[PDB]
């Protein structure tokens, strides 16, 4: 129910903008993505997740 | 340390020098030398309100200090907000300026109505409080810095204005001891 009450909407239309909000939050936003994709970015650039 | 006229003159000239140095320090935008932007990262000289470029493509175009930056400032705790408020408003440098001016007025006005024996003690307390306010302001500014750099001359202008104020405050209260000491000497005889 929190994402229902999460104003502004935490949902992301595309998977690129989902990580984009993460790198612009500096630890203030968490992203729920596939585990296989998650292991990519944590080693991909900019190596901050 | 000897006589009274010179010691009066020394205290007054020290108070005026401290006031002038500290007023210059507050009003000068040369406090910090660090790499930054005046609109890519480049050498910048900062103060409390504006920070311009050095060795840049344009020279001398400062902006207002980003005390509360936009675009996801991330906020912070109440203590960090308090510290940012003190650094932005510069309440302690200005408070010290006011106390130094008040003490200078008190010592200047002491030549009128010599009988009132608490005006000099008031000036000494004002100068000592101004020195303490200088300490607090310097500390808060350096803490806000840490949140290759070197400090500008105006920061050292305000650093010596604390030393002068305490050395003036030390003398000013010392005058209160001796001039009250004369009261006992003339009462005994």
């Amino acid at each position: 129910t929190y994402m229902r009450s999460a104003e502004p909407s935490v949902f992301v239309r595309t998977t690129a903008e989902g990580v984009a909000r993460v790198r612009k939050s500096k630890g203030k936003y968490a992203y729920l993505l596939e585990s296989t994709m998650n292991e990519y970015i944590e080693q991909r650039k900019p190596c901050d997740t | 340390l000897f006589d009274r006229g010179v010691q009066m003159l020394l205290t007054t000239v020290g108070a005026f020098a401290a006031f002038s140095l500290m007023t210059i320090a507050v009003g000068t935008d040369y406090w910090l030398y660090s790499r930054g932007v005046c609109k890519e990262e480049v050498m910048t000289h900062s103060g409390l309100w504006r920070t311009c470029c050095l060795e840049g493509n344009f020279k001398g175009l400062c902006k207002q200090i980003d005390h509360f930056p936009e675009d996801a400032d991330y906020e912070a705790d109440t203590a960090e907000y308090f510290l940012r408020a003190v650094r932005a408003s510069s309440i302690f440098p200005i408070l010290s300026v006011i106390l130094l001016f008040m003490g200078g007025l008190c010592i200047a006005a002491s030549e009128f109505y010599k009988t009132r024996h608490n005006i000099i003690l008031s000036a000494g307390i004002f100068f000592v409080s101004a020195g303490l306010s200088n300490i607090i302001g310097i500390i808060v500014y350096i803490s806000a810095n840490a949140g290759s750099y070197s400090y500008g001359w105006s920061f050292y202008f305000g650093a010596l204005s604390f030393i002068i104020a305490e050395m003036v405050g030390v003398l000013a209260v010392h005058m209160f001891i001796d001039r009250h000491k004369q009261l006992r000497a003339t009462a005994r005889a």
